[PDB]
RNA sequence: UCGGAGAAAAUCCUCCGAAUGAUUAUAACCUAGACUUACAAGUCAAAGUAAAAAUAUCUUUGACCCAGAUA
RNA sequence: AACGAGCUUGGUGAUAGCUGGUUACCCAAAAAAUGAAUUUAAGUUCAAUUUUAAACUUGCUAAAAAAACAAAAUCAAAAA
């Protein structure tokens, strides 16, 4: 979970933790991610700059 | 707590007393003309200015002398109420403080103009001199 | 937030794929084609178009105006007057009202800059700020402020309310250690002695009706009642409030920081502070 | 920069009113600045182009300049003049309307 | 006037522009009316009152006095008891 | 350089003067709106206030810097 | 080996209100060479024009009587 906090009209994003110990552990675990952070607007200008 | 050679109680030796300042001085609601508040009714009206109206009933208010309260009944009739209360109000400035303080001030000096008689009547205006010469002329008219 | 859905069906990012935001760059002309080429903009051939025309303001051979006007000394001194950053009490209040500035402890310079309630340029000849009656109206706040300069109608405001304004002088090597303590600390040094105003500003700080810091306390409860009696309040008495403690502290006339007396080394490393012993220092910084 | 404190009546002296609870549902969301006041700002342009500006919108800019338009449009007697960029997130105006602007997104409770 | 100084790389003021006049924060410009302190003995007393006046300069005179002096003489500055406290603003401009 | 006059708003077009004094009831301060004008300079002026108890009457020019004289 | 004042290097990329030159395409708009000051008239600064952007509202042609003149322009109600 997120160690700050989320704003209240943001729902958290989420991804699926992964392992490299072995070629199938592709999921172990869920993690959430800060909306703030994984989901800004998409603002291919700023990446630009 | 650091103290110097200029700290207050070093540089005023008879006031070290903590709180020397902030008491409130013993009697002074009584000399100076001090005017109760409590007794007025304030109203701000936001008319730009702050319109601020201070209001009181003149003949039951007992903080002002019989003697003077005829007299400014007299004198300010224009501005008693049909209720007969005193009603002054000030709107030259944007800060209703101020335009209280200014309210306040026409107390004060209303109070104190009825006290002191005022013996010189001054040069004629020409104001004065039309409403004069107008009267006379009414006189003569009515010679009936 | 569809947008980002629309990045899940298109071609990944990359340095390939950039693109700067539309109109953020205009076009560099070179004189090489006819239309900017040939004369390249400069006009027929002349003092102009060779690049030698006389210098800003010479007006070809007559007295140029910037000469011909008499000099006044409007701009005489500027450079050593003292200049006072405005607070107005609305946007005190604002302050107070969103938690930047603590109304339980006394307020000072350093308070106000650490909540970026005021911006002060000690090298712009900043001497600190002043009270501004904006806002006086809608000031409902108990507060305990020093200030450098203040007016009557915001010590008014701030008197009616139960609080406490005093005017204090702050020199210009004091002021940049009080606006901005912690990098003072760091060069090791010790604290310095608070200069007294200068002999022009000894009698505004000497006043009562100022609230001067070197003004006679004894004269204070008179001035503080006067305002009450010309702006239609009643004085509240402030001994009997809870945090009078508070309210009436007061920096000595010599001392920067509250707690910290002249001459103390502020080791911030150690979580120390450091007090000298030799009695002839003592005497400096005690004066 | 601190969090406001809480008060016990609303509106604060100054003015300051925090965003409402519960949420609102509208489909455009008017996020608070770093200040924790409304983006609602002022501009001019040339000297003469006098703009309201407001900034921080998330989801449906479009919605936001439907329910403008109809806010806006008695108190001109016609349409306001707008800009979206769907971009930056920000809604432009012709003419300034901040404060009316900003007393009818603290009524919606952003 | 010099635009890229040897020692600092910067742009200098005309220090005959600051010697006399006065810049308002708003972008306006004052001065006196040149021949204001001479031959006073054959100047008419109306003519003497409109030289003694503050006057403001023209667009293209403003626009001269910016490019002679640096942005450091454009800046606000809040003197205590400033008798051009006032006169640093517009008001009711409509342009 | 400037002012007056003819041609009539052109001219190497034709004339007269000025770098004034005289005259005195001594002719303030402050302030709307205008003229003229590249800039600079130059004109007229209600209201208000103040001296007095009608304005000065004849009809022009030199900027900035820099030096003076004083209270 | 061209002295009213030698030659070489350097200052030096001297300076030149003067002569000469100033390298792709397309689209659009466009003065005028007028007034003023200047050791100024082979130049420059300001006005005036022109132009780009922006703001919001009347502009152009015309224009009765009617004045101002002396006994075709200035002014510009309504309209179109
Ligand atoms: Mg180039
Ligand atoms: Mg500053
Ligand atoms: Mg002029
Ligand atoms: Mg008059
Ligand atoms: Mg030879
Ligand atoms: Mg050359
Ligand atoms: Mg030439
Ligand atoms: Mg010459
Ligand atoms: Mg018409």
């Amino acid at each position: 979970k997120c160690e700050l906090r989320i704003p209240v009209h943001r729902r958290p994003v989420q991804a699926w933790v992964e392992s490299l110990r072995g070629f199938e552990q592709e999921r172990i675990g869920l993690a959430e991610l800060h909306p703030d952070v994984f989901a800004t607007a998409p603002r291919l200008d700023i990446v630009h700059q | 707590t650091f103290q110097s050679i200029y700290s207050l109680d070093k540089l005023y030796p008879e006031s070290k007393g903590a709180d020397t300042a902030w008491k409130v001085p013993e009697h002074a609601k009584q000399a100076s003309s001090y005017i109760p508040l409590d007794r007025l009714s304030i109203s701000y009206c936001r008319s730009v200015n702050s319109k601020a109206e201070v209001r009181f009933h003149l003949a039951s208010a007992d903080w002002i002398e019989e003697p003077v309260r005829q007299k400014i009944a007299l004198t300010h009739k224009n501005k008693i109420n049909k209720a007969g209360e005193l009603v002054l109000t000030s709107e030259s400035s944007r800060y209703q403080f101020r335009n209280l303080a200014e309210c306040l001030q026409k107390i004060r000096d209303m109070i104190a103009e009825a006290s002191q008689v005022p013996k010189e009547p001054s040069k004629e205006d020409a104001r004065l001199q039309r409403l004069r010469i107008e009267k006379m002329n009414r006189e003569r008219l009515r010679q009936k | 937030g569809t947008s980002l859905d629309l990045l899940r069906s298109l071609p990944r990012v990359s340095l390939a794929n950039l693109k700067p935001s539309p109109n953020s760059r205009k076009r560099e002309r070179r004189p090489r084609d006819r239309r900017r080429g040939r004369k390249c903009g400069r006009g027929h051939k002349g003092e102009r178009q060779r690049g030698t025309r006389p210098r800003l303001g010479f007006e070809g051979g007559q007295t140029p105006f910037y000469i011909r006007i008499p000099k006044y000394g409007f701009n005489e001194g500027h450079s050593f007057r003292h200049q006072y950053q405005p607070l107005s009490l609305r946007r005190l209040q604002y302050l107070i009202d969103l938690g930047r500035v603590d109304p339980t402890q006394p307020i000072d310079l350093t308070q106000l800059v650490n909540g970026r309630g005021v911006t002060i340029q000690p090298l712009k000849r900043d001497y600190g700020v002043q009270l501004v009656e904006e806002g006086a109206d809608t000031f409902q706040a108990k507060i305990n402020i020093e200030v450098q300069l203040a007016s009557e109608l915001a010590i008014a405001a701030i008197e009616k309310n139960g609080g406490v304004v005093t005017t204090a002088f702050y020199d210009p090597r004091s002021l940049e250690i009080l606006c901005k303590p912690i990098p003072f600390f760091l060069r090791g040094q010790p604290i310095p002695k608070r200069m007294l105003p200068p002999e022009s500003l000894v009698p505004y700080y000497t006043d009562a009706k100022n609230r001067g810091y070197l003004a006679d306390p004894a004269k204070f409860p008179e001035a503080r009642l006067e305002l009450a009696m010309k702006f239609g309040y009643v004085l509240p008495d402030i001994t009997k409030d809870e945090l009078f403690r508070m309210l009436s502290a007061r920096k000595d006339p010599r001392q920067i920081f509250f707690g910290l007396a002249p001459g103390w080394v502020v080791n911030m490393a150690d979580k120390k502070i450091l007090k000298p012993t030799d009695e002839n220092l003592l005497k400096y910084y005690s004066s | 920069i601190p969090e406001p404190p809480k008060h016990k009546h609303y509106p604060t002296p100054s003015g300051w009113q925090p965003p409402r609870d519960p949420l609102p549902s509208l489909p455009y969301f008017v996020r608070r600045s770093r200040m924790h006041n409304i983006p609602v700002y002022k501009e001019i342009t040339h000297g003469n182009r006098q703009m309201t500006l407001i900034r921080k919108v998330e989801g449906d800019i479009w919605a936001l300049q439907k329910d403008v338009e109809e806010f806006l449009s008695p108190l001109l007697g016609k349409t306001p003049i707008t800009q979206v960029n769907e971009v930056t997130g920000t809604l432009r105006i012709k003419g300034y309307f901040d404060e009316q602007l900003k007393a009818w997104l603290l009524e919606k409770g952003f | 006037l010099t635009y890229c100084s040897t020692r600092k790389g910067k742009r200098k003021t005309v220090k005959s522009v600051v010697h006399r006049f006065l810049r308002l924060h708003s972008g306006l410009w004052l001065r006196r009316k040149a021949g204001y302190k001479k031959k006073l003995w054959k100047k008419s007393t109306a003519r003497k009152k409109r030289l003694r006046e503050f006057v403001f300069c023209s667009k293209t005179q403003s626009k001269l006095l910016d490019k002679m002096t640096t942005s450091f003489w454009k800046r606000r500055n809040w003197y205590a008891g400033d008798p051009y406290q006032m006169y640093h603003d517009r008001t009711n401009l409509r342009v």
